[PDB]
């Protein structure tokens, strides 16, 4: 150990194995590189369910699966050998591996006995382990059934995207194949997506619909006058069992009742299997939400029913999108210039009023008419006036939304707002109203040379716009000085993101190592080592 | 929560306990020999005024 | 954190009887030397220790021990 | 100046391309006979890249 | 007037029949592309891939318009050959610089075809500055999609050097895709029963005869397909369209069935169940309507 | 809209001022100033090396006859053949002893070396606008080439950025500890003084010890009270 | 949106943009002392 | 500074720094190497005198000046305590040749300091990694000064003579006056009552060329520090500004300039109309009063106008050349601007005129198009002329629920005809011992070789082929081609010496496939999720089907408003692409726009009215807003509502699926630990980390 006397940490000696983060234990013993593995870019697929994963050809033609030799499989193995389909052979009694090259191999060397195995090309419906990094929680690494697909990308159902925090702008995912029989059974039961449906802590489903599907759901519940043909066109392959009791006209509520094929009650949502809420929104169909219909169905019977409902409802929502369509246009946002002109005039008037009031106070202080305030109190008063202006903008936007809904009931942007996806009065204020105050560490930007931020303002300037209050909106377009403060906020956010990414991982590893050995014992108690931590595991001795 | 800027810093005139990752890290560290925030609550205001 | 009679930080193993290999995996870098100095003898129960020696961790399916009863096989005659 | 059809709709644009690049007629005159938006953009914005002569031989020892 | 004019032919029909005709045209009328391409020599400023991708989409129907029928039945093929070098005057390449050959496909005969002079006023490539000392030339050949390259056809290429062709074809054969590649001759739509053809008319040949040949081919193929259409009358396997008389329910899962049943009062989509009485389908009435529609289409074409 | 037009006027080329491509112009000049002018000034030296007796016996080293020439092949040829793109610089060196005599100057040669025909110095050359370097005053420009790169020994193109200097133009302020502050600055010789001299100074002020308001350096100046030093220098 | 069981609502925390996956790497006394 | 710290220039401020350019690296290295050379000569002479006599100078110490290794190391990427001055050029895009040499790097400060504004681009900075907030980009109007030694001396002499001549009686105060320094060297002390005049008269004489240099900086510090600073040295940031003199904007009192502008260059304007523009460095800017715009200046009263020294140019001149590729960044969220600057440099372009000559890596666009909704800077820099995309027809709608989470739909026939086609070119190099190359033995890996032992021209190489014969003596030890796609041999170059050196250039065309990455100029990036046939896509009344379909929701949740405006203006240009004179007329939509949306709408309306004089009000509105009715091809019926539909300039990015795909069955192991090796090109395996191990334990799968 050269560090005993010196201070250089680059020389190689005995202690190198336990130097720092690059220990031999945590780089090669609790982690390692593996043989039967792959990695590739991901994409969506509507032909794959949440229980499945699509594997490209270039991977299917390299990875191999194992068939053990025993009384049940000997004839199949002999047939496969005869058909030139076997890629490897293993003699277990000699611990010898042989590669069957095409056009060259050894026949007498292959005497099949129980306990040996052969390796062939991987087949459909074999389970494989796959995931997306970083692996923050349990649902980032799962075992699913293989389906053959086209292209060179790995295909997943969008129903699992949220649980992995995944999207399709260049993400990659990795795969490994483990074929020991015990591992095969464990993969088939414990790591199967249907078994993982309900979140461990809060219990809501981890799979569901996303993005435009949400809007589709919201619209489907509201459609009113349909003939039987239109209902069946919407239902598609699930329309075989639909029962037109005696009716000739149908509503979206009828479709939802058919999809929920169960007569159950739940305060709020359901009564005798029919939705009694006013509308269907994000909280009904999105993963990790507290009003999920699939969650209620699972509570009633089992996870199989919940997974079935997720699959079926996603299918019908996408059929609705196929039949009727959906898209937001520029006219939905700004049909003409009336409202934006009005709000711009309001802002121009009010800011000048605020400046005049502040100037009056400053002039009175500059003479002997009032004692000055503290700096903090003066800042608080100015901030209060500016916040009042911002709230006025918010109220104007809300009134505009209500009026537009009255005049144009089929506005798609307002449909997004109503369904509960990404649109709300604050975002619309940014687009059409005002940007407001920009803050760093909870305060406006500090002065630096002549009591100012930029030389566009006079020394010791008291203009609020000179310290980060932005008057313009995005449709109007920010000026250069306003753009400075906007980019100040943006760049500070990115830098903080990098730093926090660094620190959170260290803390997470420490906590995981500390809590790793705490388990539930055979009597429903929580223990670590030989110490009793808690008498009843979840206060109930029932699964969390 | 850290990577989405969920928590926003605020200015206050009185001692407060902060939110977010930094405070959680401080709690788990359990460092000694640092000042602590002590809260006093009463229904008679003279005792607090003293 | 309060399992012992005094609070204990997440950065250290002070009151818990953590094994030498668990400490080394955590990142002590001196655990083995001190263990050799004090002549420590320890069982192999932790997840880290099980990983080091290629044993099945005492988690999930591995929380139990499995045997095979050959009684019925030996009561069958060809 | 190189493709012979519009990439968007597949219509033939070789005659107009000759009329524009070789005869150097006005863009208005050339487009008098082209109706689709995509084809008009293709004729107005496509170029042949600037390049030097190829150094020969290609296999040199 | 211009060498090329854009035109439209519009007809009004029953919506289901118009959809049937449009989908049939898009599925059955296939003009092959020149995707079997070999560059024999290239000292120009463009790489092989640029030349080959550009040449793959030469609009060849305005040259082989006398052989439409046999080309559409794939009883006849064609090829193009180019060989051109820099020059002091007219230092560029037009479509008139190619040579066009028709391939019998029975005797493997290869015969030259006439070239319109209007092709002199098209543009493919402009050479760089002319230098006598250096060379700047291109030579290439291309075959249509269905052609099979063997010694029989190669022996007929008397305008080439066979050794160079063999070498370069051996070089490139592995990247040529194996499946049939084609285009649609013109654009066909039918929004709400309004069947529309967007077409291009050239000065040097009569478009009506070519249009008539295409329409006759399409009509024959469509009638033949209609006569051979069968709907399974057992249980539903969720894979092909079928009819269950026990329940009296039709599962629609292919376009021809969809259009036929919609013609007789249904309102179906492509993967759906419906309550439809199969006795209402009358194939002969549908065929008569199709024949009348084709006559009307030809009449509309005549008045251009 | 006059301001926009005046702004546009700066972006376009200005042949009268020698600006053919504004975006990289300042870089071109930056290199041209070094290869053509500053290298000669740096190399052309005539300095004593050792002295003996009393300023009457000293060895002198002189360097002169600096010449720089460009390669004989174009950068495209350099890329194809795998060569490098370097200019060649040569100079002559003289070492001679000088003895100061009342009769004038006595010169006695000791050694002399020349690099007339040798790769004495190889200096990477900047390709520049139109594949044209500052040494070659040709009259052909390769179109659509702006340059700004170097080609190294292994025929690999290299490109660089600009860097902020370490020396500041204003003194640095720092709070060493409560009521204890420092103020550090630097001084450097003007460009026409070879070799360049550097000095770094620090002023220390502590409220508890106002008699020790001291200016100091490292092994180059005394530690003295700044007010008294100002009195000494200015006599006030 | 409507309110049904607001006291049991669950708040979503998911970044919209994430970093793209990694790719393989493939004395003159002329400086301040910097005390 | 002890009593008012925040009012004194900070250590991270640009006011107190200067910048090194290309030539300064070489200058410093030459200085250091010459000094080391002379030192070594002195030491050798002293040692020879100590041991021997006669003061003999050893040879082999005066023949190695050491400049060669210094320069080679410089180009290798080492410079004092920095290791980033120079780097191997990544041939991603043409515009990089502008982007990299205009970057400024700071020693390890990551916050956006106000002094960086207006001289560096606000949005072009690294978005992740170790360089976050450490590299900046010059604005299009900024420059870094140069000066020669003789010019320096002449300028200093003239300044000193001016000071000592025109202010003879008032430059010896020394007790209550303002010290005057030139490059921090005190030369006089001015009477306070005359500070203002001195500065004004100075600047006037500066603008007339009195001192023989128009870039001299003069700063008046007055808070309580009371100094006059003059700067002439190299390495200073400078920009032009409009002059305000005695509350009067000179640009507005020069009638001849408006008529004569078209025939004059910038230096002509400086020479013939001085006092209209002044060159100002950053320190002078930081202590001045500057009006932000001419329009804002004209709205002030005369007394207010009297307080200002300068007026600024429009905001489009405050962006860099990379950001000038984007449109209307001030109508979007700022994070999107950062992302857009990042991805603009990765768009595939007409990389090189020597595509068939240079033996190097690269990616080249095949059928390029010139953008026509642009800014002036994009035109002067020639970035537009070299192209970085193609105009494609897009629709903003949901397609069967397939294009979710940034996936896109692309049309098969568009791909077949060459839409956004590219060519990737790669360089291969080997060195072989002469005996191995000439060795006379056919292994299966030599099927592409000629009789001379070299690969054949125009042959396609596979993942096990060798490029040249290399036999060790009866074993093949040659390197192998290791890509999952084939490539064509374009060029071969061979050098024969004691060894054999072989260089090969290969090319492959790559039509878009599933997983390939695209984006717009507003940072809406996505990968190909589905390739749809022309007969499966919705169509309009003219029979047009979109080339690309993008989900509309992301446009409004991310607030990229300028994309809609870009589509509207592109359609307007397509309707009327020429001037009243018949010349091709591009549309100006700069980054940092400043033009109202209503004005653009009026321009589009005029274009359409010129196209078709007989349009109804509804049709004209639909054309202006780019809205259309589309039909379902399966049933031929309209959709419920109209769809945003039109052309746009679309970019292809350098991230390709087949460059990232990997798979391993079995392979080599590391010797020490006997585990699977690492490296995609060496058939390595994926690493199963300890967080994945945590997840498996959480499942309970022991
Ligand atoms: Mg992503
Ligand atoms: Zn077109």
């Amino acid at each position: 150990d050269i560090k005993i006397i010196s201070n250089n940490t680059t020389s190689i000696n005995l202690s190198y194995i336990t130097s720092g983060k690059n220990n031999m234990i945590r780089s090669y013993i609790v982690a390692r590189r593996k043989d039967q593995t792959a990695r590739s870019v991901i994409g969506p697929s509507t032909s794959i369910t949440v229980n499945e994963v699509g594997m490209p050809a270039y991977i299917r033609n390299t990875l191999t699966e194992k068939i053990f030799v025993n009384a049940f499989t000997v004839d199949k193995v002999k047939q496969l050998l005869a058909s030139n389909q076997v890629k490897f052979y293993f003699n277990k009694r000699l611990n010898q591996l042989t590669r069957i090259r095409q056009g060259k191999f050894i026949k007498n060397k292959i005497h099949l006995l129980p306990g040996d195995w052969v390796e062939v090309a991987v087949q459909e419906y074999t389970s494989i382990i796959f995931g997306r990094q970083p692996s923050l929680h349990r649902y980032n690494v799962i075992a699913s059934s293989i389906r053959a697909t086209e292209g060179d990308t790995i295909k997943i159902s969008p129903g699992i995207a949220n649980s992995q925090n995944a999207d399709f702008d260049g993400d990659e995912e990795w795969m490994i194949l483990e074929q020991n029989p015990k591992a095969v059974i464990e993969q088939s039961i414990l790591m199967y997506p249907t078994t993982l449906l309900k979140h461990d802590i809060h219990g809501a489903p981890v799979y569901g619909s996303i993005q435009d599907e949400i809007v589709a759901a919201y619209s489907l519940f509201r459609i009113q006058d349909l003939c039987l043909d239109e209902v069946l066109n919407i239902l598609g392959k699930y329309g075989r069992e639909f029962d037109p009791k005696g009716k000739c006209k149908f509503s979206g509520k009828d479709i939802y009742t058919y999809l929920i094929g169960e007569k159950i009650n739940y305060p709020g949502l359901l009564k005798d299997g029919e939705i009694i809420a006013n509308d269907v929104d994000s909280n009904f169909v999105v993963a990790m939400r507290h009003l999920s219909l699939a969650g209620l169905l699972s509570d009633h019977k089992s996870n199989v029913e919940g997974i079935n409902f997720i699959i079926k409802s996603s299918y019908v929502f996408k059929r609705y999108l196929s039949i009727y369509g959906f898209g937001v246009t520029f006219k939905d946002l700004r049909p003409n210039s009336t409202f934006t002109n009005k709000l711009e005039a309001i802002n121009v008037e009010k800011i000048e009023l605020i400046k005049e009031a502040y100037a009056k106070y400053l002039n009175d202080v500059r003479d002997g008419k009032i004692v000055p305030l503290s700096k903090a109190l003066e800042a608080d008063y100015v901030e209060s006036m500016l916040s009042n202006l911002t709230n006025l903008n918010i109220r104007e936007i809300e009134e505009h939304m209500r009026q537009t809904l009255i005049d144009d009931p089929d506005n798609n942007l307002l449909k997004m707002a109503k369904a509960g996806y990404k649109v709300n009065p604050t975002e619309l204020m940014y687009i059409l109203g005002t940007y407001g105050q920009q803050r760093i560490d909870g305060e406006p930007a500090e002065t630096r040379v002549l009591g100012r931020v930029l030389p566009y303002y006079l020394p010791d300037s008291k203009d609020p716009e000179g310290r980060g209050y932005i008057l313009n909106s995005l449709t109007k377009g920010l000026t250069g000085s306003q753009y400075y403060f906007s980019m100040l906020v943006a760049r500070s956010q990115s830098t903080d993101i990098v730093c926090e990414t660094s620190r959170t991982g260290t803390l997470a590893r420490k906590i995981i190592k500390k809590m790793e050995d705490m388990v539930v014992d055979g009597y429903g108690q929580v223990v670590i080592g030989n110490t009793l931590i808690k008498y009843a595991a979840n206060y109930t001795k029932i699964l969390g | 929560q850290a990577l989405s800027s969920f928590h926003t810093t605020e200015k206050s005139g009185a001692v407060k306990q902060k939110l977010g990752f930094n405070e959680f890290n401080n709690l788990t560290n359990l460092s000694k020999n640092k000042t602590e925030i002590i809260t006093l609550v009463s229904d008679d205001i003279s005792k607090l005024q003293s | 954190l309060c399992a012992s009679y005094e609070p204990e930080s997440v950065n250290k193993f002070k009151f818990g009887a953590a094994s030498t290999l668990k400490r080394a995996t955590f990142g002590d870098n001196k655990a083995l030397l001190n263990a050799a100095l004090h002549k420590k003898s320890e069982p192999i129960n932790d997840n880290s220790s099980c990983h080091f020696f290629s044993k099945v961790p005492n988690i999930g399916t591995g929380y139990y021990k499995y045997f095979i009863d050959l009684g019925l096989l030996m009561r069958m005659e060809r | 100046v190189f493709q012979l059809v519009c990439s968007t709709c597949g219509k033939d644009i070789s005659h107009e391309r000759y009329k524009l690049i070789i005869r150097k007629k006005s863009l208005k005159d050339v487009l008098v006979s082209v109706k689709n938006e995509c084809c008009r953009l293709k004729l107005s914005t496509q170029i042949e890249p600037q390049r030097n002569l190829t150094v020969q031989p290609l296999l040199d020892i | 007037q211009h060498p090329r004019e854009e035109n439209s032919i519009v007809v009004e029909l029953e919506p289901s029949l118009a959809t049937f005709i449009k989908q049939g045209f898009n599925n059955l009328v296939k003009w092959p592309l020149l995707n079997i391409g070999i560059v024999l020599s290239n000292t120009s400023t463009a790489v092989n891939e640029e030349w080959l991708t550009a040449v793959e989409h030469i609009p060849t129907m305005k040259i082989f318009y006398k052989h439409i029928h046999k080309i559409l039945t794939r009883e006849m093929g064609f090829l193009v050959y180019l060989k051109r070098s820099q020059s002091e005057r007219d230092n560029y390449i037009t479509l008139y610089d190619f040579d066009y050959y028709i391939i019998d496909k029975d005797t493997n005969s290869v015969t030259m075809v006439d070239k319109p002079t209007e092709l002199k006023e098209t543009l493919l490539h402009v050479f760089q500055e002319y230098r006598l000392k250096s060379s700047q030339t291109i030579e290439l050949i291309a075959f249509s999609s269905g052609t099979v390259i063997n010694e029989d056809i190669v022996s007929k290429l008397t305008f080439l050097d066979v050794e160079v062709f063999n070498r370069e074809y051996n070089n490139v054969k592995t990247i040529i895709d194996p499946d049939f590649v084609f285009r649609s001759p013109f654009i066909v739509i039918s929004p709400m029963g309004k069947l529309t053809f967007f077409v291009e008319v050239y000065s040097w040949f009569d478009f009506k005869s070519c249009f008539k040949d295409i329409i006759d081919f399409l009509e024959g193929a469509l009638i033949a397909n209609i006569h051979n259409h069968m709907i399974k009358v057992g249980n539903c396997d969720e894979t092909v369209s079928s009819y269950n008389p026990e329940s009296g329910m039709l599962f629609v899962n292919d376009l021809m069935t969809m259009n036929i049943v919609n013609f007789f009062g249904c309102n179906s989509r492509l993967e759906s169940y419906h309550r439809f009485d199969m006795t209402k389908v009358d194939v002969e009435l549908f065929i008569k309507a199709l024949s009348d529609a084709c006559k009307k289409i030809l009449s509309a074409s005549n008045r251009l | 809209e006059m301001d926009q037009r005046l702004g546009y006027k700066f972006l376009v080329p200005d042949p009268k001022a020698g600006v053919f491509y504004r975006p990289l112009h300042f870089q071109y000049v930056s290199y041209s100033n070094f290869i053509l002018h500053r290298l000669h000034e740096i190399l052309t030296v005539k300095r004593p090396l050792l002295s003996f007796k009393n300023n009457t016996e000293r060895i002198m080293i002189e360097i002169s006859n600096v010449k720089v020439t460009p390669p004989d092949y174009s950068p495209i040829i350099a890329s194809i053949k795998g060569k490098s793109y370097d200019a060649l610089a040569t100079f002559t060196v003289n070492i001679f002893k000088e003895v100061m005599t009342k009769e004038g100057i006595s010169i006695t040669k000791i050694s002399s070396y020349e690099g007339k025909d040798s790769h004495l110095i190889k200096i990477p050359l900047l390709i520049g606008y139109g594949n044209k370097n500052p040494l070659d005053t040709a009259k052909y420009l390769v179109p659509n080439v702006i340059g700004g790169v170097f080609i190294n020994k292994q025929s690999v193109e290299k490109v660089g950025i600009n860097l902020v200097e370490k020396i500041t133009t204003w003194p640095k302020f720092r709070v060493v500890k409560p009521n204890s502050f420092t103020f550090s600055f630097s001084s450097v010789s003007p460009p026409n003084v070879l070799p360049t001299r550097y000095r770094h100074y620090k002023i220390s002020l502590d409220i508890s010890q106002l008699e020790a308001l001291n200016i100091s350096s490292t092994k180059t100046f005394i530690t003295v009270n700044i007010v008294l030093l100002s009195q000494y220098l200015s006599r006030v | 949106t409507q309110s049904i069981h607001e006291n049991k609502e669950i708040t979503e925390i998911l970044p919209d943009n994430n970093p793209s996956p990694p790719e393989s790497p493939e004395d003159r006394n002329d400086e301040p002392p910097e005390d | 500074c002890i009593f008012h710290t925040s009012r004194y220039p900070d250590r991270d401020s640009m006011v107190c720094h200067r910048i090194l350019t290309y030539g300064k690296y070489f200058e410093t290295l030459a200085h250091d190497e010459l000094e080391n050379y002379i030192g070594n000569i002195r030491n050798d002479i002293m040692n020879n005198h100590k041991n021997r006599g006669t003061y003999a100078v050893n040879i082999h110490v005066l023949t190695t000046p050491g400049l060669n290794h210094a320069f080679s190391s410089l180009l290798s990427g080492k410079f004092k305590k920095s290791d980033g001055s120079y780097r191997t050029h990544p041939h991603y895009s043409w515009m990089q040749n502008i982007s990299i040499p205009r970057s400024v790097g700071f020693y390890p400060v990551r916050k956006y300091h106000p002094s960086q504004y207006l001289y560096f681009c606000s949005s072009d900075v690294p978005e992740r990694g170790p360089q976050v907030g450490l590299v900046s980009q010059l604005s299009v109007l900024s420059s870094i000064t140069n000066i020669l030694t003789s010019e320096y001396l002449d300028l200093e002499k003239k300044i000193c003579e001016y000071i000592r001549s025109y202010y003879k009686d008032d430059i010896s105060y020394f007790e209550t006056g303002f010290p005057i320094t030139i490059e921090n060297a005190l030369v006089a002390s001015l009477n306070p009552n005359m500070i203002c005049d001195f500065v004004t008269d100075f600047r006037r004489r500066k603008r007339m060329g009195f001192f023989g240099n128009l870039e001299v900086g003069i700063t008046l510090v007055r808070d309580h520090m009371n100094e006059i600073r003059i700067n002439i040295g190299a390495g200073r940031l400078v920009r032009p500004f409009l002059v305000v003199d005695n509350g009067e904007l000179m640009m507005d009192v020069c009638p001849e300039l408006e008529s004569r502008l078209d025939d004059m260059t910038f230096s002509d304007i400086q020479k013939e109309f001085p006092h209209v523009i002044e060159m100002v460095d950053i320190e002078q800017f930081t202590f001045s009063n500057v009006c932000e715009s001419v329009q804002k200046f004209r709205m002030m009263s005369k007394d207010e106008r009297k307080q200002y020294d300068l007026c600024d140019f429009p905001a489009e001149f405050r962006d860099g050349y990379v950001a000038s590729s984007l449109v209307g960044i001030n109508h979007n969220s700022g994070p999107r601007a950062i992302l857009g600057c990042a991805q603009a440099k990765q768009a595939i372009s007409c990389l090189s005129s020597d595509i068939r000559n240079k033996i190097d890596n690269g990616i080249h666009l095949m059928y390029p198009e010139r953008p026509i909704v642009i800014s002036k800077a994009l035109e002067t820099s020639k970035i537009a002329a070299n192209c970085f995309g193609q105009h494609v027809t897009i629709a903003l709608m949901s397609y069967k629920g397939i294009n979710q989470e940034d996936g896109i739909i692309i049309k098969k026939q568009f791909i077949q005809r060459g839409g956004l086609d590219i060519v990737t070119a790669k360089k291969h190099q080997v060195e072989i011992p002469l005996e191995n190359f000439n060795n006379k033995e056919r292994s299966n890996a030599y099927s592409k070789l000629e009789s001379n032992g070299l690969v054949r021209l125009n042959a396609f190489l596979e993942s096990g082929d060798a490029m040249a014969r290399n036999i060790s003596s009866s074993f093949d030890v040659s390197e192998k081609y290791t890509d999952m796609y084939k490539s064509r041999v374009e060029r071969v170059q061979v050098e024969l010496t004691d060894k054999v050196k072989v260089r090969v250039l290969t090319m492959k065309e790559r039509r878009p496939i599933l997983g390939d990455k695209f984006t717009t100029r507003t940072s809406q990036k996505g990968t190909v999720a589905y390739v749809a046939d022309e007969t499966e896509l919705p169509y309009d009344e003219n029979g047009i089907t979109p080339d690309v379909i993008i989900n509309s929701t992301s446009i409004f949740s991310r607030k990229t408003i300028s994309m809609l405006i870009e589509v509207i203006l592109t359609a307007a240009y397509s309707a009327k692409p020429y001037n009243n004179k018949g010349e091709n007329r591009p549309v100006c939509f700069p980054s940092s726009n400043e033009t109202s949306i209503d004005t653009y709408m009026q321009f589009a309306k005029q274009c359409y009215e010129h196209s078709n004089p007989k349009l109804s009000d509804e049709e004209l509105s639909d054309k202006i807003f780019c809205e259309k009715i589309l039909y379902d091809p399966e049933t031929d019926k309209p959709y419920a509502s109209k769809v945003f539909f039109g052309p746009i300039y679309y970019l292809r990015l350098r991230h390709l699926t087949q460059d990232k795909a990997t798979v391993r069955c079995r392979g080599k192991k590391t010797k020490l630990i006997r585990q699977a090796n690492e490296g995609r090109k060496r058939g390595g395996g994926i690493k199963f980390g300890e967080m994945e191990r945590d997840c498996l334990i959480a499942h309970g799968a022991a």
